[PDB]
RNA sequence: UAACUAGGGAACCCACU
């Protein structure tokens, strides 16, 4: 059972969408639909808002163990 | 090589090679300077 | 839905200023007539300069700088001449600019005065305003004894918008309602404020009433001229480049709806 | 001279108003600045906070065009003999990618050429110790951001018989976007923008301003001395004479200055209809308006 | 024209950043340098 | 260092009046006389020939470089 | 006009195999000269081969050896294996009988059309079609395109 | 350094449209007119002659920044009408205006010179 | 038949926010 906070922080925002745009931008296969949208930043927006990215957030508690969450499992602050 | 320097004191038009002292000829004065150049000097007038 | 019908008053005509009234025309028409006086009046002023000899206490910066704000008489010249961009000649041409050569050598114990006089045109209608056959000369250098200033300079055409040697007029005084009918500016207390030449009231008022309904019109000119042009023909001009300009402006909105249609 | 970081003002102007102490500091005679038409008004949004707007059509006429004199100096030295000579690929090592054909056969430069960052001025060649290269290159060039003209090129002896030359670039400054310009009140401020004539305000006279500063300049700094100089500067041009602006001085207080100003009919504390420069329309607001002195800092 | 960005070349951005390549380090809408797969640099301002 | 062409603000040519107004001066006119007699109506114009120091006299006190 | 690859180390001298198949003895001041690691070179079979590419021998008086590409000629390839024992392992071989397993910089110029022209200035770069232009009368380097400008 | 060029307040470069048409999406029969290397000085002549007409119901002007050089003109109309005809007919009005005021100077400048 | 870089330190002074 997962104890942390069910919303996804801004630091995790931040790096999930820098990684998933260096992701992009390195030829991996979009999630979602792309409108002729080009750069990878806002692909990973779009992938983000979809909540499609590939990505498992691992929260690292400080007595050692960690927490596994998917990007799709948490709550979007926007 | 043939260099024209102009002296500070007399304004005498001074030939002189390369590695021979900065000395006027006529007067003594250690002081030259270089002669306007030759290239083309054109300016807008803004 | 259609064009104003003004009228022109000219209360003062000399060689160096113009002094008129335009009524029954809006205040943006008027305010863009004087924009072009200052800005978008073509004349002739030196831009090219090719300094051969300077041995003067002023760099050859600075005498191109001066040389470019020495004003040429520009009238019916002007509108012959091709601005140098577009004339397909490879160096300057007779038919884009004119040619002025100077070559002034001090040899006198007396100061030489390096003026207008001594800036030789190739054309005898572009000369300097102060070569005009009174006045003073513009004073470019001084040199003493030894000192030389040898220049081939070439005066093209442009207008003030790309440089201020090329503002035709010295000053564009504009007013309108000169008795703030309209109160469009609002003194906190109008007794101290001096009357307009222009004003219509007696020593006992300070201000017109109130006019609600009232727009401005009848705009006061006063276009003095660094007599490159006549300011006749400076406001001429203006309203002949104003015209071309919304022409240019429509020849290509009909292309681009024609296109777009 | 060949100084080092000299900056000469093209049009440098005595103030209109002065103290009587600038006739023995010699203000009179070396000026350092220039009398200016200047508005105190918020035109636009791009003099706030302590920033100015500047006259384009100004500054094209000259308007606080100054000229930046760098003195370039270098020896030859016998030890390893450096010489002044233009080197060549062939039998020099250490050559950067510039145009070494703008020396002259003593390897220096003329006056009059045109010179950029990173430009040989001065060819210098210092022999290796011990083939392909037999010189090393240590040819001096200039500031990698500075342009500009060579003035002057003096070349003699120093104090050890070696061989010297001081070359003097010049560089001509206009007036441009941050470009930080005082009063005589500590009222400092960059460029913020630059209007052309018919973009600037105007009085009813056709004057425009040359330097337009923020009102929000004056309140927390209390210069009033910067608008007491602007009307007295006001009154001096219109009359034709020099303002006293010695400050312990009951001869002149701002209600005499005002109606001296009053008496050139003008209004009495400076202000002065302006029209604005795009549309034509006079502003509502009466814009305190006259001459006062700046300086390019 | 001075400081730079390194950009990924995709198939979504190759025309544009050919032309930015082309164009060159002289005009300012350019690029300085190509960085190849496996590290290659090469630069811009001398033309190849 | 020399008269300014035109005056900075409005453009008017100043450039031809230095040497008329030290004629002036020289009359014994006053400096508003003499402004008014050259025309200068405008202030703009006036501080240009008021407030000018002509350095380049002072400049031609040395000898050139080359003569 | 000849380059080389040392295969032995000596206190005075070099011993260098160059494309002979002969082993030269020549003294320590040889020159250096930039490798060209972005060359190409073709095989019998018309094929792409580059630097550190194994290639086998089919022809000439050593075929039947393999090799290692690493630096590379208009018409020959050098080769490497550690089997061999002769010269350290350096080899030549031709390219063909294997298979794989500006005057205008400096010159002072006028721009002669468009909307700079008229303004003197000195090429600082130049390209077949583009030039950086030094104008003499401001502080700007500009690009001018080489069909506007006359050199004079 | 960074000083641009002095002709490129008024010089088209190679590429560029001295006047684009785009539709406003938001409200009908609206759009605008993007106007390059024009100033205030055209702005706004065509935006009054456009306000004294009364099929537009919308005219307006800006330079978005005074560092570039063009103009955006925003007019809305009527729904039997079109702003490309508004824009048209002012810029026509503004034409005739201009050559009648230029006849009437000339007439003026005569009777001034002839007394 | 384009062979492709920059250079030290220690003290002081001045200016700037
Ligand atoms: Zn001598
Ligand atoms: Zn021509
Ligand atoms: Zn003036």
């Amino acid at each position: 059972k997962r104890i942390t906070t069910p919303y996804m922080t801004k630091y995790e925002r931040a790096r999930v969408l820098g990684t998933r745009a260096l992701q992009i931008a390195m030829c991996a296969p979009v999630m979602v639909e792309l409108e002729g949208e080009t750069d990878p930043l806002l692909i990973a927006m779009k992938e983000l808002k979809a909540r499609k990215i590939p990505i498992i957030i691992r929260r690292y508690l400080p007595d050692g163990s960690y927490e596994d969450w998917g990007v799709d499992e948490l709550i979007i602050s926007d | 090589q043939p260099m024209i320097y102009i002296c500070g004191e007399c304004h005498t038009e001074n030939e002189i090679k390369s590695r021979d002292p900065i000395r006027c000829r006529e007067c003594g004065y250690r002081i030259m300077y270089k002669k306007r150049t030759k290239r083309l000097v054109v300016f807008d007038a803004r | 839905p259609y064009a104003n019908q003004p009228t022109v008053r000219i209360t003062e005509l000399t060689d160096e200023n113009v002094k008129f009234i335009i009524e029954n025309t809006d205040l943006a028409v008027a305010n863009s007539i004087r924009r072009v006086f200052i800005a978008e009046v073509p004349i002739i002023a030196i831009d090219w300069v090719q300094i051969d000899a300077n041995s003067s206490v002023l760099h050859d910066e600075f005498i191109a700088h001066r040389l470019g704000l020495i004003p040429l008489t520009s009238d019916d010249i002007v509108d012959k001449l091709q601005y140098s961009r577009d004339c397909t000649c490879e160096e300057f041409c007779p038919e884009c600019s004119v040619e002025f050569t100077l070559d002034v050598r001090c040899n006198e114990d007396q100061t030489r005065h390096v003026t207008s006089r001594d800036l030789i045109s190739n054309s005898p209608r572009v000369i300097p305003v102060t070569s005009r056959n009174e006045q003073d000369d513009i004073l470019i250098v001084k040199l003493r004894k030894g000192q030389e200033l040898r220049l081939r300079a070439y005066a093209k055409k442009g207008f003030g918008k790309e440089h201020a040697k090329w503002n035709p007029t010295a000053g564009v005084a504009f007013e309108y309602d000169p008795d703030n009918a309209l109160r469009h500016t609002v003194y906190p207390k109008p007794e101290e404020w001096p009357k307009s030449e222009y004003s219509e009231l007696d020593e006992d008022e300070s201000q017109a009433p109130y006019d609600p309904n009232g727009k401005p019109e009848r705009f006061y000119y006063n276009v003095e001229s660094c007599g490159s042009l006549r300011p006749e023909t400076i406001v001429l001009s203006a309203l002949s480049g104003l015209k071309k300009k919304l022409s240019d402006l429509q020849t290509q909105l009909s292309h681009e709806i024609q296109s777009d249609v | 001279r060949m100084d080092t970081l000299a900056h000469v003002l093209y049009y440098p102007q005595k103030p209109l108003v002065t103290t009587r102490s600038m006739e023995y500091l010699r203000f009179r005679e070396l000026p350092a600045g220039i009398n200016s038409i200047v508005a105190i008004a918020s035109y636009t949004g791009y003099n706030q906070e302590d920033s100015v707007i500047m006259n384009r059509s100004a500054v094209d006429r000259g308007f606080f065009r100054s000229v930046f004199y760098r003195s370039y100096k270098e020896q030859e030295s016998k030890k390893q003999e450096e010489v002044f000579e233009k080197p060549t690929r062939e039998t020099c090592q250490g050559m950067r990618h510039a145009i070494y054909d703008k020396l002259d056969d003593d390897g220096l430069i003329a006056p009059g050429v045109r010179v950029s960052g990173d430009d040989v001025i001065i060819g210098k060649t210092v022999t290796l110790p011990e083939r392909r290269y037999t010189k090393r290159d240590c040819s001096t060039f200039l500031r990698t951001s500075e342009t500009g003209i060579v003035d002057q090129v003096m070349v003699t002896l120093n104090q050890e018989g070696y061989k010297f030359c001081k070359i003097r670039v010049r560089s001509v400054r206009i007036p441009q976007i941050g470009d930080k310009f005082a009063s005589r009140h500590g009222q400092k401020g960059t460029c913020g923008i630059q209007y052309r004539q018919e973009d600037m305000p105007f009085t009813c006279e056709g004057i425009t301003p040359d330097i337009i500063i923020n009102p929000h300049a004056i309140p927390s700094r209390m210069t009033i001395g910067h608008l007491i100089e602007c009307l007295q500067g006001k009154v001096s041009a219109n009359k034709g004479e020099i303002g006293d602006a010695t400050p312990f001085n009951d001869a002149v207080n701002v209600q005499k200055i005002s109606n001296l100003l009053s008496d050139y009919g003008y209004h009495l504390r400076g202000n002065e209809v302006l029209y604005n420069g795009f549309t034509g329309r006079k502003i509502t607001s009466q814009i305190f308006i006259g001459p006062t002195y700046y300086q390019r800092l | 024209a001075n400081m730079t960005f390194a950009e990924i070349v995709t198939p979504f951005n190759i025309d544009r950043l050919q032309e930015l390549v082309r164009r060159g380090n002289s005009q300012y809408p350019g690029a300085k340098y190509i960085i190849r797969d496996n590290g290659d640099r090469i630069d811009l301002r001398f033309h190849p | 260092m020399i008269i300014p062409v035109r005056c900075f603000t409005c453009g008017k040519i100043v450039g031809n009046k230095w040497e008329a107004y030290l004629g002036l001066l020289q009359a014994e006119y006053t400096e508003g006389d003499a402004l008014d007699a050259l025309g200068l109506k405008r202030y703009c114009c006036r501080r240009m020939l008021l407030a000018h120091v002509d350095l380049i006299e002072k400049l031609l006190n040395y000898a050139p470089l080359e003569k | 006009q000849t380059v080389g690859v040392i295969v032995r180390l000596e206190r005075e001298t070099f011993q260098v195999l160059n494309m002979y198949g002969k082993v030269v003895t020549v003294r320590h001041q040889v020159t250096r000269k930039k490798d060209n690691r972005f060359a190409v070179a073709l095989d019998s079979e018309q094929n792409n081969i580059h630097v550190k590419d194994i290639v086998k021998v089919i022809d000439g008086p050593h075929s039947g050896r393999e090799g290692e590409i690493r630096h590379l000629f208009r018409s020959f390839a050098f080769l490497h294996c550690k089997k061999l024992v002769e010269n350290g392992g350096m080899f030549v071989c031709k390219t063909r009988h294997l298979v794989l397993a500006n005057e205008l910089i400096g010159q002072t110029v006028r721009i002669s059309q468009g909307p700079y022209k008229g303004y003197i200035g000195v090429v600082k770069d130049a390209t077949e079609s583009t030039a950086r232009v030094e104008l003499h009368s401001t502080c700007q380097t500009i690009s001018v395109d080489r069909q506007r400008l006359t050199t004079v | 350094m960074n000083a641009p060029p002095a002709f490129e307040s008024f010089l088209l470069f190679e590429g560029e449209k001295k006047i684009t048409i785009n539709k406003d999406t938001k409200v009908p029969n609206a759009c605008l007119f993007t106007i390059n290397k024009e100033d205030h000085t055209l702005g706004n002549i065509i935006k009054s002659q456009l306000l004294k007409d009364p099929q537009v119901l919308f005219a307006g002007y800006k330079v978005p920044h005074p560092l570039e050089h063009k103009i955006i003109i925003r007019v809305q109309t009527t729904p039997d009408y079109s702003p490309q005809e508004a824009f048209t007919n002012a810029i026509t009005d503004l034409i005739s205006e201009l050559s009648l005021l230029e006849e009437r100077f000339r007439v003026a400048i005569k009777d001034k010179q002839e007394g």
